[PDB]
């Protein structure tokens, strides 16, 4: 009697899942042309031409950033939402919120596509930080995102008004501990019936740790690449793997619930938005 | 003083 993708599009059109948590991360915005590393990018992508990265992941850690931050902000130019549009692996959330199954979209990634869908921001827990609010590494005054945009978008480090200090958007760097708004988890997973986990090779802590969450009895569904984390070391009976091209598994549910029409039109409306 | 962390760090 193990699960298949057709047996959990049943659950949500019968309305035995109502309480959907959903983990994203990266593998939902490669389909927008967002740059990933581990997957090289654009000519943006080696720009590390003149900077002395001692290991690319250093991009988000502090003790590099306040050596040299350019480097950081360089990506953030390019990361910024504005340049990016949402993919239908967003707008499949948005229908998915717009129907009222979505509990709480945790997300990975920072490029704000979350909320350029048009998820509130009261249904989004940006695990990762965000480009919205920023803080001055100096004297540890924030201030709002987009008081730094024209500096980035410019090509030069934006200074705080107080202490010229660097400012730093929200962004959590590698030994950071995680905005607090990520403890939402300890009561949104228990209450979650149904949990999908979208693009994600979970090999970030401790989000990855959040498909352990939900309760014994309550289907995980993975719509990803590869079998990973402990959908793979460690399975449930429950557990639903459509392996694969992350949009063409999104597609696929997005078949097997009959939401096809009510996908296209979404879409359409979403984007002609100027 | 830690916790976001990645195979690496
Ligand atoms: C926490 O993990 C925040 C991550 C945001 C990552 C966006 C990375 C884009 C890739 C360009 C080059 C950066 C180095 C790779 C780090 C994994
Ligand atoms: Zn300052």
């Amino acid at each position: 009697g193990k699960l298949s993708l057709q047996d959990v599009a049943e659950l949500i059109r019968a309305r035995a899942c109502q309480r959907v948590v959903v983990m994203v991360g990266a593998g939902i915005s490669t389909p927008s042309g967002i740059p990933d590393f581990r997957s090289p990018g654009s000519g943006l992508y080696s720009n590390l031409q003149q900077y002395d990265l001692p290991y690319p992941e250093a991009i988000f850690e502090l003790p590099f950033f306040f050596h040299n931050p350019k480097p950081f902000f360089t990506l953030a130019k390019e990361l910024y939402p504005g340049n990016y549009k949402p993919n239908v692996t967003h707008y499949f959330l948005r229908l998915l919120h717009d129907k009222g199954l979505l509990l709480r979209l945790y997300t990975q990634n920072i490029d704000g596509l979350e909320r350029v869908s048009g998820i509130p921001a009261s249904k989004l827990v940006e695990a990762h930080g965000t480009f919205a609010s920023a803080t001055c590494t100096v004297c540890q005054r924030p201030f709002p995102g987009e008081d730094i945009r024209a500096d980035v978008m410019a090509d030069r480090v934006p200074r705080c008004p107080v202490c010229t200090g660097v400012v730093k958007p929200d962004i959590v760097f590698f030994g950071e501990p995680l905005p607090q708004r990520f403890l939402l988890h300890v009561v949104d997973f228990p209450m979650a019936d149904l949990l999908l986990i979208l693009g994600t090779s979970l090999e970030v802590e401790p989000f990855a740790s959040l498909t352990e969450a939900v309760r014994s009895s309550v289907p995980r569904l993975l719509i990803n690449r590869d079998l990973v984390g402990p959908l793979a070391w460690h399975p449930r009976s429950r557990d639903v793997a459509q392996l694969g091209d992350v949009v063409h598994g999104v597609e696929s549910l997005v078949e097997l619930l009959g939401w096809t029409e009510e996908m296209r039109d979404l879409v359409q409306r979403e984007t002609g938005k100027l | 003083t830690a916790r976001k962390s990645t195979g690496g760090w």
